[PDB]
């Protein structure tokens, strides 16, 4: 159906967080893997780019083992930046 | 100078009344002498429990030792507030504001928070029953709401033991589906035992898990079991052998014969029968001290029919609690001493591990400090998965006549010897089963491939 | 009083519990077979000579959090019918992939609560939560409705559960108006023709 | 300076809404003007889509003289489409 | 909009009309002119439909 | 001369550092090396220069 962009940027975050969820412990390992689940599952305007770009960064450069959830609340408000290139 | 105190003791329990006349033996004094009397009940039984404190009433006693469950102890609070008599217990503590009661057992919710944050956990699953209290539980959720935690709570309790074989099976197979490794098993011994042994079943004391089972009888119950699983366990234990009061004890009471003190020939104790024998050193040390400061606490006349109406509680009894609450004194629990409510204070629960060799303290609990810790403590066959590619995997002409990695040449073989080489590794080249080099399938979502 | 009446030599005794005295009512009850009947909570477990007039809501509830298609609430619960709802609720959100907070009102004084609830739905705003489960007496869920409108939280957006049989005993009045959605569960229907004459009788 | 996705379209939605206020009756006519504006200061991935452009449709479609609040309440929450096309 | 020739036996709905025609036009912004009894009963109303 | 920090450097480099720090989210200040050497390990020293 029809596509957005606030939408897709509040699934995105979700099922990241939702898929290192699993991985805990070596979640700092698995957070571009969970990035790429997040990003099939609530689409992207660019496929390259992804569901939300900053937030994948912010969450690969913040995130420790056993750090997740304080790492997760921290990256979530960030910026996704341009979803178009 | 016949100190009567009354005192009940669960069917079943031995080593804890064992101990109970062991301190009985090594508390007694010239001065005075306790004369205990022993009433058998069902705990769980609310009417026993009415019955027996009645009977312990009417009969005159200065105190009351004994036990309670989560259905017999709102009885046991209840008539210990009314008639005054102080009630001493091993069994869990309260959770509120109990007059004349004190209870033994100190307050494990600390201990085991800070154990969580010690291990960093911010997922994970909580097991638990309806039989110490849901106390910790009401902890443990309100902490995870403040902690942003979250926390699988699941009520072992209700299930029943002749139908559960399936269920826990169904139960670990739940908990495995969001693979959550992290447990914390909250239960009495019994059903931590069944639990245990129904992991170890279902295989589930594989490595990559980690146990935390709260109480203070961790070394009491047999690790062995799970000791060589590979799982790592954590748990808590109120009672250090190190301790030369400890040791000493522990040397008196291997000595003694099984036949006249039932299960007390032993390396070690049971927690609460430890938790028993200094409970009869605060009854002592608390009359001792209502002797030295000369008051007599001696009853005119009988105390009549409990049940009464209007019940009229004794003028004595304050005293005794007071004589009670004030008592500090060093134990096989460590330093124990009460605040005005009767829960314990100043304690410290020894944090322990279970490693190969056997547990271990990694560090102990305070009231105040929280957490604080102790003393910080081949080659295998590399597996080269390739795909056939010309030319950089490709079959000899005669590769029939030969066998493993002579099977194959190209640039990636030789590529692979050499990494193989520079590493200093035993490599085995084999061909990818689906023949693919790497994609994930937009229905299944599976990486398939090298 | 129990054993008051027992020594009168009644055959039958009607009357109500706390979880607290629970046991006492079943074990006395059950020792010396005298029938006892209560509305009050549901006793979890098999208990003889007890006959609980009030019905489970456990079901209801949480066929009704399946209704809404809940995936994420919030659960406000006291100590005192017990956390045998919330206990369950629990079991079925590990069963399900509900994410559910539980918060325990119970223990929070009445004299000094003012700033406890403005703190409870701070911790509430934190995770952004609309939908919310009162699982309370009548007093507290009075109590948390009257701190709900304070706040404002009683607008469009916000969806409230309470779980009793006395959705209609309470007033409300007050959230009436706000325009949130608030759903509840009532025992006692007053469209039915003996309640409409039983209340013809009562309110005169 | 990202200027993320949810943060645009919220502030294209309000910079809209607050243009029409200024204009009473004529709402229906100045509905792209507003757009233009809000697209101007809330600024916009692809100059042509705009800050949110289904917000933008949902509002000249359905935006009657008088009819602002109502017509903008419930076109605020609507799909922004693809900001990149 | 005058407040003062509303009779309080009757009112109640008034002021929700009243607030609906002001939610017609999407204000806010709102000035009270007005004894205390009378504010207190317009801020009363205004807390009961969430404005 | 009339410039200052970033812009007053131009090229491949620079415009590849304001992508990956685009890319990165974080703000960055370009500076020029002390030495003026890539990089090197001395070999008695045992110490790197250059960048
Ligand atoms: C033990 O008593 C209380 C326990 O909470 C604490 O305030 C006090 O500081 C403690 N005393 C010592 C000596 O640690």
């Amino acid at each position: 159906g029809p596509a957005d962009c606030c939408r897709m940027k509040e699934c995105c975050t979700d099922r990241v967080n939702e898929c290192l969820q699993r991985y805990s412990g070596r979640e700092d390992k698995f957070v571009s893997f969970c990035y790429q689940e997040a990003t099939v599952t609530c689409g992207s305007f660019n496929e390259i780019v992804g569901c939300c770009y900053g937030y994948q960064m912010c969450m690969i450069r913040v995130v420790k083992p056993n750090s997740l959830s304080g790492a997760h609340e921290a990256c979530k408000t960030v910026s996704c930046g341009n979803p178009c290139a | 100078n016949s100190i009567q105190i009354g005192g009940l003791f669960p069917r079943g329990a031995d080593q804890e009344y064992s101990a109970f006349r062991v301190g009985m033996v090594q508390f007694s004094t010239s001065e005075f002498r306790l004369t205990p009397h022993i009433d058998n009940l069902e705990v769980a039984n609310s009417f026993a429990v009415t019955n027996a404190f009645c009977s312990q009433f009417s009969r005159g006693v200065y105190a009351i030792f004994g036990f309670y469950d989560k259905k017999s102890v709102n009885t046991i609070t209840s008539f210990c507030g009314t008639l005054h008599v102080s009630f001493i217990t091993p069994s869990f503590p309260t959770d509120g504001t109990h007059p004349f009661v004190i209870q033994m057992r100190p307050d494990l919710k600390g201990a085991l928070l800070s154990l969580i944050e010690y291990y960093q956990w911010d997922k994970f699953a909580y097991l638990y029953d309806s039989d110490r209290g849901l106390s910790t539980l009401q902890a443990v959720l309100d902490s995870a709401a403040e902690k942003k935690w979250q926390v699988t709570a699941i009520n072992v309790g209700n299930i029943n033991n002749d139908k559960k074989d399936e269920t826990y099976r169904s139960l670990f197979q739940d908990l495995e589906l969001k693979g959550e490794r992290r447990v914390i098993l909250d239960c009495e011994r019994d059903k931590v035992n069944d639990i245990v042994d129904q992991v170890i079943t279902i295989g589930k004391h594989v490595k990559g898990y980690h146990y935390i089972i709260a109480n203070l009888g961790f070394t009491d119950g047999d690790l062995l079991k799970i000791q060589f699983g590979g799982a790592e366990v954590s748990g808590f234990q109120i009672v250090d052998y190190d301790d030369s009061l400890v040791s000493k004890f522990i040397e008196r009471w291997s000595t003694l014969e099984e036949k006249e003190y039932p299960g007390a020939h032993t390396a070690t104790i049971k927690y609460t029968s430890a938790l028993t024998y200094d409970a009869v050193q605060v009854m002592t040390e608390a009359f001792r001290n209502l002797r030295k400061q000369r008051i007599e606490i001696s009853r005119r006349g009988n105390a009549g029919d409990c049940l009464a109406n209007p019940a009229v509680p004794w003028g004595q009894g304050v005293e005794i609690e007071r004589a009670l609450k004030q008592v500090q004194v060093e134990g096989l629990s460590g330093n124990i001493k009460f605040d005005q409510n009767g829960k314990r204070i100043n304690y410290t629960i020894n944090i322990m591990e279970l490693k190969t060799n056997g547990p271990r303290k990694i560090g102990y609990w305070s009231e105040v400090d929280k957490m604080v810790v102790t003393l910080t403590e081949e080659q295998k066959t590399v597996v080269v998965t390739t795909i056939l590619e010309s030319p950089y995997v490709m079959m000899k002409k005669n590769h029939e006549m030969l066998e493993g990695n002579e099977r194959y040449e190209g640039y990636c073989v030789d590529l692979a010897a050499e990494i193989a080489k520079h590493c200093g590794f035993k490599y085995k080249l084999t061909i990818v089963g689906d023949g693919k080099y790497g994609a994930r399938d937009a229905d299944t979502k599976i990486w398939d491939g090298m």
